[PDB]
């Protein structure tokens, strides 16, 4: 009956309430404690909903639709749930009045169909008009970096961010291809950009002062087995009773390891990397041959080495082929932060890069690293899609405006339903002002003043509270996000309103 | 005697110093230390100030006693 | 679950009750606590890092104090109790603004702008160390550990431990980067002996009994050979399960070091050649062996040469006190890249208290070299920063006008806490420090927790690092923001 429908309304509001403070770059962050007892803090709606694992069917629908928003698009996972859940509150008083939810869901199909048509009209394709090649991507990075602690140092940060995208093919871009390694301690403005891949360098064992940071053309080869002979698991027991035989029964094992020398020595690989920690056995002979070795390397950073110089992983040292080797242009190692950092530079075949970040504390860089990810998506989608729309409240207000005029010509219950859907579009700009500190009541009244003057581009300024146009604020958003957000929010809402009774079997 | 009081476990470790260093008058140390707590309890509840100031007064009084 | 109503009120009360535990332990007069380990050992110390690390609790707000305190020991180490008390002051002042309708992010952003303006105020009133004199800088290093150790029995021998930290930091830290590595500082101590036998060693200790007693206690020069060469082998030296003697003399390795043990008849071959062997060595101890002596790890006897092998002064055995372990000393005589802290004591608790106090003493030396400009602490820095922000609050209009007033009143918590922990009227003392810095002249006069001759610590040459105090106020604002930025609490159950 209608009792379970009302219970599904509050279930969507409870999930929406957690994602309200996380909307926007200046929004608040949520703290969720996983069963693994690991602290996870993120403002992105995808990761938030994936860690909740809610048993409620309607609340899980908002979680499942967030994965579809992150798959086909990857941006707007927080706003798609807030918009989908807002329809549950607007349709709550309509159920008590006798209006069925089926006519409410029917009005959304006609409202979204007319809204998508208005998105293409607001999207203007511009590339070389009033813009250059270098200054195009630089002005987009300063938008997401505004109202942040890095705003003073953002001059040096944009130059390193643009070079990360240009270092890869503009046809295929991925945010996972750009790596970031946090460096505790040091000045923020002293960070540099690296063309190759780097790792954390957790190797604490001795044999330092050699393998200098200056290399010419080192050869890279992947390693599988362990170089050390120490057996961690198995063992053996053999004992003799002869007194004079105690001499040589302590002696010879490592001579068997010499069998793997000539195979590796004739290869000439100057870089030794593996997914297992390198032992304490030989740190020297490699340095005599100008061969470098680094142990305790994570498995995630080993896959980037294969895509860099074109290496390969072989189990033994016998069948290793000579053409699997690769070399970089230059090597660099920095001791800043009381820790050595190994990084490769000048790899022409590298499909990945690494950007180092420095700061006062580790928690300070965590806010800088995540604030950069929002700027990378704006720079990445600029070259991929040439159709962009004005964001920051601009597009969200006009989509709700056109539905008010078109509803006047429509007769029946669909008039108040489209007007309710248009009113439901005001939750997106609301939380953006409340999370940024601005009063949502005063802006909502003042923004609708110039919004009726015939200009559809008026947005909301995120720096200083005021009404105006985001065109001067350099706030750009792609058209694929606004189109897929209305379809994903409506489809997820139609499935919840179409289920009157919830049945859960235990077993 | 097993003592569940975490404050009483410290007194046991303190009394072991007198046995190892000398080993005479171990009981007299605990009796005299218990009387110091009786006077210190009346000084706190009537003050509620950190006892470290009162501790400094014991060092000046112990020098005159020696 | 609480959002937008009882969340802001509960986070302030939860963080205040936890921070109120260590408020009484702040300063040299602060009171200790009795901690009980799960193994049955009782630990008593005045360091806030030990107390906060032993806390196991499910409260999501108090977990930020443990994660932040881990990075404070490496960077500074003195920001354990001070930052937590200062962070609680910003939360108490923010609670009154929530009821007045002030947005929480404006409170978070208000403390950031107030902290940046207060740093520039101390830049004008700070004084120079090296510009005053060279030997006055060393006098600060000698009395650096005296303040923290003045409340302990160690304060009698403190003059001996003062010269140990002066030469240890110069070797590990270069004037270019001016950084000290924690992994290069070997802290080792044992039970027994006294604190007067502690010596400053330029290299790894590596306690060894020299295996069979026939081996000599000293390493021969081997016909004027250069230094003493060592060999580190972690290979499982063992029988032949499913040549070398001729290549050993070519390299000239004097001693062999291994992670595991040896047989009795195995060391008899190297005994006639005067080549001692070392067994039973931990994995972490091998790090300081090659770095201090500039040695290497032998890949093999065939390809090993004499060029890159390290050379030290000598290796001899020196008994320490009445301990029957018969430890040894390995010296260098040349500047190394690492040092080894040697601490002894007659009690297990005295050793643990002396090792942690030396850790904070080594970080102060790094801060004095990295930043020559310093300010006078002990309550004088917080009062000076209070009058600077409160005076500029009237010149700055808008919402940030009240954010500067609450930030100035929050800085007064530390000198009042030091006044409460000193057994004096916190309000009556705070009004005195503000009156001396205005009508008379601008100076630094702090609250004395320990009994001294008079006020004006500048006469007593009591100095604190400015960058050390600057790192504390930055972590306090960073911690206060992360608390206000979390309006929700979500936790699962226990099955």
């Amino acid at each position: 009956g209608k009792g379970q429908i009302i219970s599904n309304i509050n279930a969507c509001v409870a999930v929406q309430e957690a994602l309200k403070p996380t909307l926007g770059p200046l929004g608040s962050d949520i703290l969720i404690v996983t069963s693994n007892q690991k602290t996870t803090i993120s403002n992105d709606g995808a990761t938030i909903l994936k860690l909740l694992d809610v048993v409620h069917p309607a609340a899980k629908t908002l979680v499942d639709i967030s994965r579809a928003q992150d798959a086909e698009v990857g941006d707007g996972t927080t706003s798609v749930t807030i918009l989908a859940g807002e329809l549950m509150k607007e349709a709550k008083p309509f159920l008590e009045e006798g209006i069925s939810s089926h006519l409410i869901m029917k009005g959304y199909r006609k409202a979204v169909s007319l809204a998508v048509e208005k998105i293409n009209e607001l999207a203007v394709d511009i590339t070389s008009e009033k813009s250059s090649g270098r200054e195009l991507l630089e002005r987009c990075a300063r938008t997401a970096m505004s109202s942040k602690l890095i705003h003073n140092n953002a001059d040096f940060f944009v130059k390193m961010c643009v070079d990360a995208v240009l270092s890869l093919d503009r046809n295929d871009l991925d945010d996972k291809l750009i790596g970031i390694k946090k460096i505790p301690g040091g000045a923020m403005e002293e960070s540099l950009f690296i063309n190759g891949v780097a790792f954390k360098k957790t190797f604490s064992y001795a044999g330092f002062e050699q393998q200098p940071k200056k290399f010419n053309n080192p050869k890279i080869l992947s390693l599988n087995v362990e170089l050390e002979l120490k057996a961690e698991k198995d063992n053996a027991e053999v004992r003799v009773e002869h007194v004079e035989d105690y001499q040589a029964i302590v002696d010879a094992e490592w001579q068997l390891i010499f069998e793997k020398l000539r195979q590796v020595e004739e290869t000439g690989a100057n870089i030794v990397l593996s997914k297992l920690p390198i032992g304490d056995l030989a740190t020297q002979f490699f340095a005599d041959r100008n061969i470098f070795c680094a142990g305790r390397v994570s498995a995630d950073d080993m896959n980037r080495v294969i895509q860099a110089v074109g290496g390969s992983i072989q189990s033994t040292t016998s069948d290793i082929k000579p053409e699997h080797l690769g070399t970089c242009a230059l090597f660099e190692e920095m001791q800043i932060g009381s820790e050595r950092y190994n990084l490769f530079q000048g790899c022409p075949q590298a499909k990945t890069c690494t950007l180092l970040l420095r700061g006062g504390a580790e928690q300070v860089i965590a806010e800088v690293e995540r604030s950069l990810h929002d700027a990378i998506m704006i720079v990445k989608r600029a070259l991929q899609n040439k159709l962009i729309v004005a964001g920051g409240g601009a597009t969200e207000m006009e989509v709700s405006k056109c539905l008010r005029d078109y509803s006047k010509t429509i007769a029946g219950k669909q008039q108040m339903i489209i007007n309710a859907f248009a009113k439901a579009l005001e939750v997106i700009p609301r939380q953006l002002c409340e999370n940024a500190g601005f009063d949502a009541i005063e802006i909502l009244n003042k923004l609708r003043l110039a919004h009726s003057k015939g200009e559809k581009w008026y947005g909301v300024v995120f720096e200083t509270e005021n009404i105006g146009d985001n065109f001067a604020k350099f706030v750009w958003e792609p058209a694929l996000v606004k189109i897929n957000a209305l379809n994903s929010a409506t489809e997820a809402t139609n499935l919840i309103l179409s289920v009157d009774e919830t049945i859960t079997n235990k077993g | 005697i097993p003592l569940d009081n975490p404050a009483a476990k410290v007194l046991v470790n303190i009394s072991k110093v007198q046995d190892d260093e000398v080993g005479d008058g171990t009981t007299s140390v605990t009796v005299l230390s218990a009387e110091l707590l009786r006077e210190a309890e009346k000084l706190i509840d009537q003050s509620k100030i950190h006892p470290q100031t009162i501790i400094e007064g014991y060092r000046l009084a112990s020098a005159a006693a020696l | 679950r609480q959002h937008g109503l009882e969340a802001k009120k509960s986070h302030i009360l939860a963080a205040r009750s936890v921070a109120s535990i260590i408020k009484t332990s702040l300063g040299p007069r602060g009171l200790d606590k009795i901690l009980i380990s799960p193994d049955g050992e009782i630990t008593i110390t005045n360091d806030g890092a030990t107390i906060l690390s032993q806390m196991e609790l499910d409260n999501e707000i108090a977990k930020l104090l443990v994660q932040l305190s881990k990075s404070q020991d490496d960077e500074i180490g003195d920001g354990t109790t001070g930052v937590v008390v200062l962070a609680s002051a910003l939360l108490d002042q923010a609670l009154e603004l929530i009821q007045k309708g002030i947005h929480p992010i404006k409170i978070a952003n208000g403390f950031d702008e107030a902290a940046k303006l207060a740093i520039s105020k101390l830049e004008e009133t700070c004084d120079d160390i090296s510009a005053s004199n060279d030997e006055l800088f060393r006098d600060f290093l000698l009395r650096a550990a005296k303040t923290s150790l003045g409340s302990k029995i160690v304060s009698k021998d403190h003059d001996r431990f003062a010269e140990m930290a002066v030469e240890a930091v110069i070797n590990v830290m270069d004037k270019d980067r001016k950084d000290v590595d924690f992994d290069l500082i070997k802290m080792q101590g044992r039970v027994g002996g006294s604190i007067s036998d502690s010596k400053l060693i330029n290299g790894v200790i590596l306690d060894k009994d020299f295996s069979h007693p026939q081996m000599p206690k000293c390493v021969l020069p081997k016909e004027g050979s250069d230094g003493v060469k060592l060999a580190i082998l972690t290979c499982p030296f063992e029988p032949p399960k499913p040549e070398m003697i001729d290549d050993v003399k070519k390299a000239g390795a004097d001693v062999v070091i291994c992670q595991w043990g040896f047989d009795d008849e195995a060391n008899h071959l190297l005994l006639q050649n005067d080549l001692p062997a070392v067994r039973w060595v931990g994995g972490q101890e091998l790090e300081h062996i090659a770095i201090s002596t500039n040695g290497r790890i032998v890949p093999r006897f065939q390809d090993l040469s004499k060029d890159k092998l390290g050379t030290c002064s000598r290796i001899y055995e020196q008994e320490f006190g009445t301990t029957k372990d018969r430890m040894l000393i390995i010296e260098q005589s040349k500047e190394t890249k690492t040092v080894t802290c040697f601490v002894r004591g007659s009690n297990k608790m005295i050793v643990d208290e002396a090792e942690r106090a030396l850790h904070d003493s080594l970080c102060v030396v790094r801060n004095l070299v990295k930043d020559s400009r310093v300010v006078y602490g002990g309550g004088a820095a917080e009062v000076t920063m209070s009058l600077a922000v409160s005076e500029e609050a009237d010149k700055q209009r808008g919402i940030d006008q009240y954010a500067f007033r609450g930030f100035a009143q929050a800085l007064d918590t530390i000198p009042m806490t030091l006044a409460e922990n000193s057994g004096l009227d916190p309000i009556g003392t705070l009004s005195t420090l503000k009156s001396k810095q205005l009508k008379e002249k601008i100076s630094n006069i702090g609250v004395d927790c320990l009994g001294y001759g008079s006020n004006d610590m500048k006469e007593l040459f009591v100095v604190d690092p400015f960058i050390g105090k600057k790192q504390q106020i930055l972590l306090a604002t960073q911690l206060c923001r992360m608390i206000l930025k979390i309006d929700n609490v979500i936790i699962s159950g226990k099955d």
